[PDB]
């Protein structure tokens, strides 16, 4: 379980603002970016 | 709304884990390279398992020695019939 | 909000790129979610979509009517835009405008494409329209302020045809050819 | 989805045995049971679990096998692995890891005598298991 | 740019300051060569000069920056042709104008 | 406000606006060099009054 | 954010207290209430927050108060502390110091002892 | 050579700033003396700090003025008492 | 506090690495998170990102600047750095440091990677560089103080290019063959 | 025809509060009750009632700021909001706006942490 466990990738997303988990932390775009749905949420 | 925050976390500090023994597994195997030890990820895996779940290290190690000649023992035989 | 800005750039005003008659594409108001550089980068391309409202207005003002038979064709020349040179300068900006509508339409498939696409994508292929538009948008402007009539427009246009943007000369040389594939229509049947 | 558990030593050794060999559990019964007798009466209380004679050892091999910068980069790496807290009995990994560790020099393709010497370690038999 | 901030945005990958600044380093030093050269052919252009003179003075400014970067060898490439590109559109006009009047007698 | 406040936490914050977006940053000295710094500010000068700043993410930067 | 180890409001407040009275902070405990009241209590902004507008107040009150050569002595020092920069807060000390300076002429109102009535 | 750079400049701004600190302090009494606001150096540098810490100068001056009036009539308290 | 060493070394000094015009780049203050041992260590490493940052302030005075159009272009040579030669010179240093800025690139990724690294680890990673600067350096200065000019710059360069350590020599080498890329043009121009 | 559900001025009142503050309505009750005290206290009339004399004084007051341009931009905005006529209170909007002018030039008085002591 541990190994089937092992077979799992993490994101190489490092931050300086962040030391205790690298594990990435996804910046999560912001202004029209993040997509339709947002653009439908701020409409 | 509160409840949502644990499982999320929880879930992402066991991928942490998994990410840390997938890195961990990795080292080994790099020590396994240096060293010549012959070990796949698979096996690498199983035999890490092995330690984890408590088995002897020196029984571990002759048990090992005796599965790697016994392999190769059966690689041989497989290659002299073949 | 990207299919929202090209709408505004295809002529479908919203409540964040507000048309106004006299102030054209303009964002309406600062919202509080968006910084402060993307708000002055949407009012470039409010800008820019601004102009391309006003050339569609002008299409509309000198091309969008039914030609009154009215019998005397000389007056028309006067008030209105008119004349045959008229619809072909019309013609002309509206297939200038054609390659716009393309680039819009692979604009908008992109952004199908990558919903994660941001504006700088948009700036940096509208950049080409963005420069050439501003160009014909003051040679129309100057066309319809002098109230150029007949062919004494192409002369305008060759005057304007000096330009410097390589992009704007092509156009205007694209013009030109239909303004004189007219008049010598006209000048075939005098001779 | 897997979660890490204490898994019965059968499912592990078949596994095991499973790789080794390359066939399916039915084609290593014989092998299983030889190992499974081997195995199944054999606790080290006698190991004592230092990490530093483990260490040390592997050190002496790769200086044997003129392998200094490996070595250094071995001590990186278990240094690495302390700084994780992903294993708890790494004194049995580092053992088994150096008792199955080939020498590429055994580079070349042999290795110089074998004199074992009394440097040897621990006996933890000291203790009443 | 336009690259870079996709780059960003995807996130995939630790960026940072330094590998950015590092990335756009060539693209700055061009830019620093060319603030440079157009500081010199039309910032030091007073204002109160004639459009010929303006011209001419760009020009010349153009010309001796053409061969400071040729002399300034394998280095300069991406600068020498920056320069080439510029001094070849600012020739076009002028060449045409050349060419106008060669061709019709007339200096349009 | 609250869908679109959650969106807003998760849209990337407002940080560039200036209500002041407080976000978790890790507290290790390699991590926190600012906020170390500050203390080593605050812990050498007597006379040092802290000034505001504003915490900007080094994506966002 | 170099917050020097700014000893805590309350501190300064019971530090202040006990120098003015001359007396120990457990002397002080309802004098530092009050103290703690007052200084929670919102106040108008100051008069003035421009160093050269409170400058050029304290030159006129001093002028006025017949003190010219304080009023000198005090633009001069004016002068030399926004020279020397060291604080940050430059109209909030001056106006901290214009509204505490006393004309020396006029006799302090000794406060009569009788406020101690009502404490009891 | 290479070392002494950090604590030997350390060093040097302490000094410099302490010789400030002297100077500013300075300059304010001369100014406390010719405004004849009765202020002492401990007292002047808590108003010193409390205004770097943003206290608005009215309710200082006020807190001040209120302060010295009640440890008046305490005096007067205690002397009448006495 | 290693992203802001690195800065330092990348040039950006800090409140703790400061600046001095006459002094270089030196530890501005005793931090309390450190041990005076590890301050004197990091100073130590510091004396060769002085001397990296005062070769970029050479660089910047030898290529970054415009060259004054004194009429006479070969005494440009001497007080300030021009000629051909001089430009050379200075895309060779810069090529010369373009590996140390990639060590320095890779050591801020590798301790991004591992919180658990200290000071000494980049201490030995960088060490290497903190034995190569100095040499080029004191050439760089031999070259500035001798105010060689034209090609007698590149036979300082050879002479210079004799020493005896290894990668000195090797970088040297690397000078040496821009150098005589520019020589060699310049015979090509005359052949 | 159901006028939106125009929440009643207190709802409106905490749901300000709640977005000024940057928490949910629960965390400002202490804040709600504050405002509650505050909307409910007697308020003196506000100086100026004419639309035409606010914009004057809000002209007068950016030119004292010396903002003689914002002074015009704000008797242009006025002109073109009296002719608007959308909003019903002209010269109530505009004493609030007024009320709400913040001067650039003068360098904000950083709150004292000591503020936060009457806010509990």
């Amino acid at each position: 379980l541990w190994e089937a466990a092992l077979t799992y990738e993490a994101s190489k997303r490092r931050c300086w603002e962040r030391v205790g988990c690298p594990p990435g932390h996804r910046e999560e775009p912001y202004l029209t970016e993040a997509g339709r749905d947002a653009f439908d949420k701020f409409c | 709304m509160a409840s949502s925050s644990g499982a999320g976390a929880a879930a992402a500090a066991a991928a942490a884990n998994l990410n840390a023994v997938r890195e961990t597994m990795d080292v080994l195997l790099e020590i396994s390279r240096i060293l010549n030890t012959g070990l796949d990820m698979e096996t690498l895996s199983i035999c890490v398992r092995l330690c984890e779940q408590g088995i002897n290290p020196e029984a571990l190690s002759s048990v090992i020695k005796e599965l790697r000649k016994a392999t190769e023992a059966l690689k041989a035989a497989e290659n002299m019939t073949s | 909000m990207i299919h929202e800005l090209l709408l505004a750039l295809s002529g479908y005003p919203g409540s964040i790129f507000t048309w106004n008659k006299r102030s054209g594409l303009q964002v309406s108001q600062d919202f509080p979610f968006l910084h402060p550089s993307e708000t002055s980068v949407l009012n470039r391309l409010c800008r820019l979509g601004t102009d391309y409202i006003r050339f569609t207005e002008f299409i509309e003002q000198y091309t969008g009517h039914v030609q009154q038979q009215d019998h005397h064709p000389s007056q028309q020349g006067q008030g209105g835009l008119h004349g045959i040179y008229l619809r072909a300068f019309c013609t002309g900006l509206d297939s200038v405008l054609q390659p716009y509508r393309q680039a819009l339409l692979d604009l908008e498939q992109e952004f199908l494409g990558d919903p994660h696409l941001s504006i700088s994508h948009v700036n940096y292929f509208l950049d080409q329209f963005q420069l050439l538009f501003p160009s014909v948008m003051v040679v129309v402007e100057q066309i319809k302020s002098q109230k150029i009539h007949g062919c004494q427009i192409l002369e305008t246009v060759y005057k304007h045809s000096c330009g410097g943007l390589p992009p704007v000369r092509s156009a205007l040389e694209k013009i030109l050819a239909v303004c004189h594939g007219v008049m010598y229509k006209q000048l075939s049947a005098w001779m | 989805m897997a979660t890490p558990d204490q898994k019965s030593p059968n499912v592990l050794l078949q596994n095991l045995c499973c790789r080794i060999l390359g066939r399916s559990e039915a084609d290593v019964a014989q092998q299983f049971q030889y190992a499974v007798r081997v195995i199944g009466s054999n606790f080290a209380p006698t190991v004592e679990r230092d990490e530093f004679l483990v260490a040390e050892k592997i050190k002496k091999e790769l200086i044997r096998q003129r392998r200094e910068a490996d070595a250094a980069l071995f001590s990186e790496l278990h240094r690495k692995l302390h700084s994780q807290g992903v294993l708890k009995n790494k004194w049995s990994i580092l053992y088994l890891l150096l008792s199955l560790s080939e020498d590429p020099r055994r580079q070349p393709s042999k290795v110089s005598s074998y004199a074992t010497l009394f440097a040897q370690a621990l006996p933890r038999d000291a203790h009443s298991t | 740019l336009a690259e870079i901030e996709k780059c960003i945005i995807n996130n995939d990958t630790t960026i940072t300051l330094a590998i950015v600044v590092d990335k756009l380093a060539p693209r700055l030093s061009q830019l620093k060569v060319l603030h440079k050269v157009f500081s010199t052919g039309v910032a030091e252009v007073p204002p109160d000069t004639r459009n010929v003179v303006r011209a001419s003075h760009l020009l010349n400014t153009l010309y001796k920056a053409i061969l400071e970067y040729d002399n300034v060898g394998e280095a300069s490439e991406q600068t020498v042709s920056l320069l080439f590109s510029l001094w070849v559109e600012t020739v076009r006009p002028y060449l045409q104008t050349v060419d106008e009047w060669i061709v019709h007698g007339h200096l349009w | 406000p609250d869908d679109r406040s959650w969106l807003e936490h998760h849209v990337v914050h407002q940080y560039w606006t200036a209500r002041p977006s407080q976000f978790p940053h890790s507290l290790h000295l390699h991590s926190n060099l600012a906020a170390v710094w500050d203390q080593h500010l605050y812990s050498s000068d007597p006379l040092y009054v802290p000034d505001d700043r504003v915490l900007v993410t080094e994506t966002q930067v």
